[PDB]
């Protein structure tokens, strides 16, 4: 389908997309904190003795600095791939992301833009992050009008879908689910190939439910739907929503107008979390269809704690008991 | 000493480093207030045509700024914020660069445009938001923004642009093409984290950058006395490893001979240089009239005849200005993202049908269709 | 109830919480850009003479460095009441807020906290604001566990709010309707008095539907609930929250329980905004009383234009239309 | 000149200022490095005791850093920050602090702690988040804070607690009661923009605040010829107008001057200090065992048996710790705000009748209940 393959983690996927962009595209750059040895999760291994120091650099530690230039190289026309060291340290640079990056295309009337900017963070929780090395911030940027979120399942739809926001003419952050960077391999093409932003995944058909999800939380739905299916005779459409915003409102309501029943879940907090915009948009355009309340299945509204993570996370048993009492309703 | 983080003698004494504040960083004046040149050496000996040109942008730009402003005291625009007292800055220092070098500023950088030949027109039509303005009426007036001449669209968040243009400045070594960017900012912006930011990565990334600050003594009502307590910010230039100069801002040929300086520096050697300009929130117009007049290069009834052309060119622009519909409403959906995401067209639907239902409540009437 | 009254527009309002305030709590301090002259919105004129230029002071121009300095002064139980001079310029200081303020108290078993902290800011459109003198950022914060977000409709409740904030043991976000500051005057009590906060009041009893908006939204959903009175026969139950977190659950379910439909309002952009957080939590409690999916009708998912303001804002009309099409489910 | 934002004299010949680099601001030594005193006249001349309990505080934080961090590459705690450099720094500095100045830092700052006399069981209780530790197991290992010693509690986000000390230090001010605040962070930390922030704060805003900036040359992989481009940081404190200093990390005499001194006029003048002290990333301790071994203050078998009895003292704490089971799990839900909210609470009930259902599941074993 894609040519040749070679069994990559999440981390080296990442360094293949990488690869192939600075391969093909000669204004691409690759900067960040400690990126030039290799990255701290080691997702840029190799790129700066394979391309050049001007090209794969480090720069001072200083979030906002990072982001303001990199919208500034992208002003130029250039591909700018900025990297986050920790997602939760993306907030130095909200205004560099809110006011200035999403803003940029819109404000000139198109005479600049910073398109060719992309800000790649590892995401999410990894067993002992605590407070700052977990977090999950992508519904504070699916309020901002003028930047795509993305985050991806497993090694090769990171490869695609981090190679489609580097081509992509609009700002867009990339979020890499951390703990995902070495846990199993699966075969990816050694060849660039594209996945399609705003395009919802349904990686199982079902009839009876919707779960939607998105990053390691969709493998945790994927468990659910099995459990469902052995202990409950219950039937589960298993999404992956792939994109934050734009996000594909049509794929879920066709499922939802189908099975009638939906369980949105994420590792970010329940209170003002993505799951309530998805939530809300199908009960407005799936009304007659609701045999059941939307079910959000999410991080209890606290901050990320370290000791406590088993209990915080919004974990396949947690899923299974809201499930269990939704078909039940 | 063996340090990495430092190269450095020991010393076996404790001694702190004082500031020096009450004898700063000097000013650098290349002509009196009497507008005669001071050391014959430093006169950059400007050709008569370009010296007229100076002249011209900045008096053209003092008299746009006297009828704008009146139109914002009578609400026919939003909003304004004039030039005045920053003439001299802004002409002198865009007449050193070179016509594409990249320009980030804010608010107070009308004058590299006016310099840069920028349509009276397109001025009008930012301020009025007018069919004409490319930048489709979206911002508050004086939000300009020109590609054709390398003028990066002005936002209202102080500073930002500051790590923006070192971006750029960054982008441009790679690309080769012997091109600096500019970077415009006052002493107040200076203050934010972003300046902080932007001037640290510029000299550890080795970037074509002048950075210029203009210092006028004030923030809105916050005199610098509680702004920062170091000489200024050209004394903080040194301590990123920027070179760093003081200048007279009332004096065109001091603020020319020191950007084209740093231009031809920053470019040769990809190294970081920040001027700091003093003005006044003894005029940069004023000092430049006597300078032409020594020089018998202006006179009384060119004055005259000037100050009448100008206000009709000025007033002739602002009536059509004022005449011209604003862009359909529909401007309002596009360019949020390059393409339009199909949920954003269904608002953009969602709106047309709402004026077709109800369009007599809204102002239809001065809007393109 | 409260005293002598006199007539005070809202920003008199805030001006007489925090006198007030500074009367009171001799710990208590003001300060932020250009507050010291009065403002630029005139909210702290003749404080500064009347307490003293160490409590009434102006800082850098930082906004992070005016949260994080709030922080500080916050920490040794001192009351701090920082200013953001837009709420538009809030984000250099959201890392100061969401990592900082919100997680000072959690991550430290309560041995240290910044409760004496209030940020108030302008907010909300104007007429011709434009991107960054528009703007409504309260989703963003809903995000946040650990901080609250308030927001007034009116003089009495501005001051009322206001003093709850500084008093409140929590770090506070007080977002000022700018385009009230120089509105309407009305009676408000010289003397301090309290409005709680976390309630949401009921300003006009009705049985067919509940309208749900706060800050100057407020004043229009009361508008076209005229409309709809006078032109449908219908007849709305007007709300304002008051408080986006942590929010009012219990009115607006219980007003819903008994209209069997919602309309919630507000300035911001729909996507990730506030409406949403409450749509998907009535459709959960009161799903079974739903005659009609929850309206939301919000500003376009696009910047704050400047021309194109009238437009952009969700207008009586807009509110009405919307109104009408759910009646007629 | 006539500029109310920077107090000079004009120049009339154009001149940029050029940073001095290679010879930057020299390095305060007291002791060399066989620990012997370089200039009497600098000698503090500290007694015995209090020169024996900076050496047991440094080595104590020593004999904990090689057990936690072997617990650590076990994977017995999630996460270990050693203090290996850095101990003549914070015991050195904390010794001329009073006891109740507030300490605001990061990662290093363990020895202040230790000198402080924070017990081993508080220490191995925050790395293991037991049901001892004061914060409830909620933050990563070495994230440590003591109410009753003044050390506000650790945060992952770098440079955060700059303008918050600052904060804290004008509080101190308008309180009265001859109080410093201390502020530590690495070179890295300093390049954020909260950096900027805090120094410019603490000297317009006049506050009785010490920076203390570690530079060990390294921000994880990052050398500082990628960090910065002027002397190191004590060279930006006279651009803010903060009176700097530098300082050998591994002379615990020098740090020891330099905070002293510094403390001692910020209290009174309610001004900013910044010491940047040089560490690598010739130690700290070896230093001050031949400085203790030339006045007859120490010698082999006092180290020895110290030696022993540190290593019992780190080794009764840590099998204790390893012992004690962890919180309640439902502390997960307090302290999120003062009170709980009906809705948190709602949540915290939800997870009750969770793991009454489903707590074979969890690993309840471990947690008190
Ligand atoms: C981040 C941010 N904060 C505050 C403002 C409000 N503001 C607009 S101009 C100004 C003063 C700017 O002073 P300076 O940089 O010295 O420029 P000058 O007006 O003196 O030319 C302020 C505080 C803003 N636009 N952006
Ligand atoms: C805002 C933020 N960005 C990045 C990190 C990741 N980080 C943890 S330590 C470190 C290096 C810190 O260097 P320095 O301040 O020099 O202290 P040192 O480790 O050398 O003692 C980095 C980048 C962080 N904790 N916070
Ligand atoms: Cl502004
Ligand atoms: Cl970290
Ligand atoms: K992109
Ligand atoms: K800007
Ligand atoms: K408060
Ligand atoms: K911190
Ligand atoms: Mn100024
Ligand atoms: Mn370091």
């Amino acid at each position: 389908e894609y040519g040749q393959t070679q069994k990559m983690n999440l981390f080296q996927s990442v360094t293949s997309a990488l690869d192939n962009s600075l391969a093909k595209d000669p204004t691409a750059v690759i900067f960040g904190e400690d990126v030039a040895f290799g990255g701290v999760f080691r997702c840029t291994v190799g790129l700066r003795d394979k391309y050049g120091k001007d090209r794969v650099f480090n720069t001072p530690l200083c979030e906002q600095g990072i982001v303001g230039f990199g919208i500034g190289i992208a002003v130029t026309g250039a591909t700018a791939i900025a990297e986050i060291q920790f997602a939760d340290y993306i907030f130095p640079a909200f205004d560099q992301i809110v006011n200035e990056a999403a803003k940029y295309r819109y404000r000139s009337g198109d005479l600049f833009n910073c398109g060719s900017l992309t800000i790649r963070s590892p995401w999410g929780c990894v067993g002992h992050g605590a407070l700052y090395h977990s977090q999950s911030p992508e519904a504070f940027f699916a309020h901002c009008p003028g930047i795509k979120v993305v985050i991806p399942r497993s090694p090769f739809q990171a490869k695609g879908l981090l190679l489609s926001c580097i081509e992509d003419k609009n700002p867009c952050i990339f979020f890499e689910p951390k703990i995902l960077y070495r846990a199993a391999a699966e075969e990816v093409p050694i060849e660039p190939y594209n996945i399609p932003l705003s395009q919802a995944e349904v990686i199982q058909e079902g009839s009876d439910v919707t779960l939607v999800a998105w990053g390691t939380q969709v493998h945790v739905i994927r468990e659910v739907a099995s459990m469902a299916k052995e202990k409950l005779g219950v039937s589960c459409e298993v999404i992956d929503l792939r994109t934050i915003i734009p996000w594909d409102v049509d794929t879920i309501c066709k499922s939802v107008i189908k099975t009638g029943r939906l369980l949105i879940s994420h590792e970010a907090p329940l209170t003002g979390g993505f799951a309530s915009e998805i939530s809300s948009t199908v009960q407005e355009e799936c009304f007659l269809n609701l045999e059941a309340p939307i079910s959000r299945v999410c991080g209890y509204d606290t901050p990320f704690p370290h000791i406590f993570e088993p209990f915080y996370i919004p974990d396949k048993w947690k899923c299974y008991d809201a499930l269990r009492k939704m078909i039940n309703y | 000493p063996q340090f990495p983080g430092a190269s450095a003698e020991f010393i076996d004494k404790l001694e702190f480093i004082q500031p020096n504040v009450i004898s700063g960083i000097p000013i650098y004046r290349v002509m009196d207030r009497q507008g005669q040149i001071i050391n014959p050496s430093e006169d950059p000996h400007l050709p008569k045509e370009k010296v007229l040109k100076l002249y011209k942008s900045m008096t053209l730009l003092n008299t746009m700024d006297r009828i704008l402003y009146e139109s914002q005291r009578q609400g026919r625009i939003s909003f304004y914020m004039t030039n005045y007292g920053e003439e001299g800055t802004h002409v002198g220092s865009a007449a050193a660069l070179d016509n594409t070098d990249l320009v980030f500023g804010q608010y107070r950088e009308a004058g590299v445009l006016m310099y840069r030949d920028y349509p009276l027109e397109l001025f009008m039509a930012q301020c009025y938001g007018n069919i004409s303005d490319l930048g489709k009426g979206r911002q508050m007036p004086v939000h300009y923004g020109c590609k054709e001449r390398h003028f990066v669209t002005i936002s209202s968040p102080l500073a930002t642009q500051i790590p923006q243009a070192v971006g750029a400045a960054y982008a441009a070594k790679r690309a080769n093409a012997n091109r600096v960017v500019i970077c415009y900012f006052g002493e107040g912006a200076a203050s934010e984290g972003d300046a902080h930011a932007g001037f640290n990565f510029a000299a550890t990334l080795e970037c074509p950058i002048i950075f210029f600050c203009r210092n006028n003594g004030y923030a809105i009502s916050t005199p610098t006395s509680e702004q920062y307590r170091g000489d200024g910010i050209a004394a903080r230039g040194p301590g990123y490893g920027i070179m760093s100069i003081r200048v007279d801002g009332n004096d065109v040929f001091a603020v020319y001979n020191a950007t084209k300086e740093a231009r031809r520096r920053a470019v040769a050697e990809n190294q970081p240089f920040l001027i700091e300009a003093m003005t006044y929130r003894d005029h940069p117009i004023s000092r430049l009239r006597h300078y032409l007049l020594s020089q018998g290069w202006w006179d009384e009834e060119q004055e005259k005849a000037w100050r009448k052309q100008s206000r009709r060119k000025v007033m002739e622009a602002f009536e059509q200005a004022e005449r011209k519909p604003k862009p359909n409403p529909n401007l309002l959906f596009s360019d949020v993202y390059q393409e339009m995401p199909a949920q954003l067209r269904k608002q953009q639907e969602s709106l047309a049908r709402h004026l077709q239902t109800y369009g007599e409540h809204y102002p239809l009437d001065h809007f393109d269709k």
